[PDB]
C-alpha cells in the first residue's frame, strides 16, 4: 500500500477532546 | 419441443470459468443463509427452561460446551402497542408496499 | 423459586419451525459443496422448494407470538462462564440486519415516497387499496375464463 | 427426531452486528 | 393409458390456472394491505417475514 | 535531505492528496477509519485550509471541493458497524 | 446523522478512572448509556441540587441496597398489601461483570412483577435487546441470502 495513512495527530481527535476545545481556546488566550 | 425443455431442465453446460465461478457462487451465497440458519438454531439453546429445551439446546457442540441455562425477559405489552401504533409502524407498512413494487420490477 | 419464569411461550414453537428451515437448509449446504455433482433439477426443487416453503412457516411462526415476541424482548444475563470467551454472548443474543438492510433502502427508495407526511401519505393508502380493489376486476375476468 | 444430532457453526467472525460511536468521553 | 397421461396434462393446466392468481391477489398483499375493518384476513406484520413474503412470492409463484 | 515535515507541512500534503479520487476511495472503502469518530472529525477539522491565508497555499484546488464534498457526505452518511460507510456497499 | 440505537458500545476508560467496581458501577453505566432520563438520576439530582418477590429473589448485597430503600421511597403507589414503581432503574450481579433493569412493580401476597427495560453490563458495555425483535435478524438474514442461493440458480 504505497496509499499513506491519514496523519498521526488523528488519534487526538476525540469526542472528548472536542467537548474541551471551547474551554481551551479561551483559557489559551489569557511550534 | 419437449426434448429442448428437457434439455434447459438438465443443468447442462460445457463452461469454463463461466460455469464454474458460478456455481462456486451458489456454495458461498447458499452456505451464508445456511450459516445464518444456525443462528436460529441457536435461539433453541436459548429456550434452556425444559429437557426437551435441552434437547434443542445440544444444537450447538459449544452448547454442549456452555452448560448454563442463561436469558430472562419481562413485559412491554406497551412495547408491542408501541411497534404496532407508532407513525413508524404506519410508515414501515411503507416498506412493505416499496419492497413489493421492486418485486413486482423484478 | 429463586430466579423466575422468564418468558418463552411459543418459543418452542419458533425453534421447531427455526430448525426445519435450518434442516432444510443444512442438508441443501451439504449437498451444495459436492458440487462434483449438482443433485437432479427435480431433487433440487424438491429440496429448495419445500426448503423456502419451511421458511413460510417459519416466517409465520414469528408474527403468531408477535406481539408477546417483540414485548419479551429478554437481553441474557447467565453462568459468567459466558462471560469468558466473550463475544459468543454478543454473537448470541445480537440482533441486526446485514449488508441486507442496503438493498433495503434501495427498495425503500425506490418506491415513490419519503418526507411528506401524514396528510399526502393517508392517501396513498387510499390509493394502493384502490389498487388492490381494482386487482378484484381479476375475479372478474376470471368468471370469464369459466 | 427431527433429525438426528444439531448442526454446529457458531460463529464470531461473520460480517458484523455491532456498530460504534460513544467511545468519545 | 392414455387416459392416465392426459389427467396429469389437466392437472398441470389447473396449476397453470392458479398462480397467475396468486400472483395477482399476493401482489395486493405484497404491496401490504392493512385493513381499518377487523374482519379482513391477510396479514404482513412483521418486518423482514412480512417483506419475505415478496420474496418468497416472487421465487414462488 | 530535508529534516521530517512539520504538522503544517503534514496536513498541507495530506488536504491536497485527498484531489486524488482513487485515493480518497481506497480510504471512503477502509473499514477500521469510520469505527471511530476520529478521521471524520479530522476532515472538518481540516476545512481550515479553505480559507485565507491558508487556501493561498493549496495548489491542488479540486482537494478544497472533495473535502467540502466529502464532509457534507459524512455528517448524514450510515456507519455500519464493522466501519463499512452504509451508503457505499454497492459499489467496489 | 447515524443513531447507534438498538444498543451499540459502552462509556469507557473516562470512569475506568473514576473506577469501576459495582456500586459506582451503576452511576458509571448512567453517564455511558446515555440512559438514565428521570427517577433513579432525578433522586440523584435533588440530593445534589444543595421486599418485593424479584427482591426476594435478588437480595441485595452493601450500599446499593441502602439506595434501593432510598428509590422505594421515591416511586411507590400503594395499595393494601402492595407497592408499585414509576422510573427506577437498578441491577442483578457477579464477579467481572452484572445486569440491570429500569422497571416497574406490581406486589401482591402470592405474585409479584416488575415491568422494565433490562440491561446487561459487562466490561463497559450495555446490551438491551428484544426475542421477535431478535428473531427478525438473522432470520431475514438468512433469506435474503438463501435468495442470493436462489439468484444462482441463474445455471442452465
Amino acid at each position: 500500500s504505497l496509499y499513506p495513512p491519514p496523519p498521526p495527530y488523528v488519534k487526538f481527535f476525540t469526542q472528548s477532546n472536542l467537548e474541551k476545545l471551547p474551554k481551551y481556546k479561551e483559557k489559551k488566550a489569557a511550534e | 419441443n419437449e426434448n429442448g425443455e428437457t434439455d434447459d431442465n438438465i443443468e447442462t453446460v460445457m463452461t469454463q470459468e463461466q460455469f464454474v465461478k458460478r456455481r462456486r457462487d451458489m456454495l458461498e451465497h447458499i452456505n451464508l443463509a445456511m450459516n445464518e440458519s444456525s443462528l436460529a438454531l441457536e435461539f433453541v439453546s436459548l429456550l434452556l427452561s425444559s429437557v426437551k429445551e435441552s434437547t434443542g439446546m445440544s444444537s450447538m457442540s459449544p452448547f454442549l460446551r456452555k452448560v448454563v441455562k442463561p436469558s430472562s425477559l419481562n413485559s412491554d405489552k406497551i412495547p408491542y402497542v408501541a411497534p404496532t401504533k407508532k407513525e413508524y409502524i404506519e410508515l414501515d407498512i411503507l416498506n412493505k408496499g416499496w419492497k413489493l413494487q421492486s418485486l413486482n420490477e423484478s | 423459586f429463586d430466579f423466575n419464569g422468564v418468558p418463552g411461550q411459543a418459543l418452542d414453537a419458533v425453534r421447531m419451525r427455526l430448525a426445519q428451515l435450518t434442516h432444510s437448509l443444512r442438508r441443501i449446504r451439504d449437498e451444495m459443496s459436492k458440487a462434483e455433482l449438482p443433485q437432479w433439477y427435480t431433487l433440487q426443487s424438491q429440496l429448495n422448494v419445500t426448503l423456502s416453503q419451511l421458511v413460510s412457516v417459519t416466517s409465520t411462526l414469528q408474527h403468531f407470538q408477535e406481539t408477546l415476541d417483540s414485548t419479551v424482548v429478554y437481553p441474557l444475563p447467565k453462568f459468567p462462564t459466558t462471560s469468558h470467551e466473550s463475544l459468543v454472548t454478543t454473537l448470541l443474543r445480537k440482533k441486526n440486519i446485514p449488508e441486507v438492510d442496503e438493498w433495503m433502502k434501495y427498495v425503500r427508495e425506490t418506491s415513490g415516497v419519503t418526507t411528506a407526511l401524514l396528510k399526502d401519505e393517508e392517501i396513498e393508502k387510499l390509493l394502493q387499496q384502490d389498487r388492490e380493489i381494482t386487482n378484484w376486476a381479476r375475479t372478474t375476468f376470471r368468471n370469464e375464463y369459466g | 427426531p427431527s433429525y438426528s444430532p444439531t448442526s454446529p457453526s457458531y460463529s464470531p467472525t461473520s460480517p458484523s452486528y455491532s456498530p460504534t460511536s460513544p467511545s468519545y468521553s | 393409458m392414455s387416459n392416465q397421461a392426459l389427467y396429469e396434462k389437466l392437472e398441470q393446466t389447473r396449476t397453470i390456472l392458479s398462480v397467475k392468481l396468486a400472483e395477482l391477489i399476493n401482489m395486493t398483499t405484497i404491496a401490504d394491505r392493512n385493513d381499518d375493518d377487523e374482519g379482513s384476513f391477510a396479514q404482513e406484520n412483521s418486518e423482514l417475514a412480512v417483506a419475505t413474503t415478496s420474496v418468497m412470492m416472487v421465487n414462488n409463484q | 535531505q530535508n529534516p521530517l515535515p512539520t504538522r503544517f507541512e503534514v496536513e498541507l500534503e495530506f488536504i491536497q492528496s485527498l484531489a486524488n479520487i482513487q485515493y480518497v476511495t481506497y480510504l471512503l472503502t477502509q473499514q477500521q477509519i469510520w469505527k471511530s469518530p476520529n478521521f471524520k472529525n479530522y476532515l472538518k477539522y481540516l476545512e481550515y485550509w479553505c480559507n485565507p491565508p491558508y487556501s493561498q497555499c493549496i495548489v491542488y484546488p479540486n482537494c478544497l471541493f472533495i473535502l467540502k464534498l466529502l464532509n457534507g457526505f459524512m455528517e448524514s452518511a450510515i456507519v455500519n458497524e464493522d466501519g463499512l460507510l452504509e451508503g457505499l456497499d454497492e459499489l467496489p | 446523522m447515524n443513531v447507534t440505537p438498538l444498543d451499540e458500545l459502552q462509556w469507557k476508560s473516562p470512569e475506568w478512572i473514576q473506577v469501576f467496581g459495582l456500586r459506582t458501577e451503576n452511576v458509571l453505566d448512567y453517564f455511558a448509556e446515555s440512559p438514565f432520563f428521570d427517577k433513579t438520576s432525578n433522586n440523584q439530582v435533588i440530593k445534589m441540587q444543595r421486599d418485593p418477590a424479584r427482591r426476594q429473589i435478588l437480595f441485595k448485597y452493601p450500599m446499593y441496597m441502602q439506595l434501593e430503600e432510598e428509590l422505594m421511597k421515591l416511586d411507590g403507589t400503594e395499595y393494601v398489601l402492595s407497592s408499585v414503581r414509576e422510573p427506577d432503574f437498578w441491577v442483578i450481579r457477579k464477579q467481572r461483570r452484572t445486569n440491570n433493569s429500569g422497571v416497574g412493580s406490581a406486589k401482591g401476597p402470592e405474585i409479584i412483577p416488575l415491568q422494565d427495560y433490562y440491561i446487561i453490563g459487562a466490561n463497559i458495555y450495555q446490551s438491551p435487546t428484544i426475542f421477535k425483535i431478535v428473531q427478525s435478524r438473522l432470520m431475514s438474514t438468512s433469506y435474503h441470502l438463501n435468495s442470493t442461493l436462489e439468484s444462482l440458480y441463474d445455471l442452465i
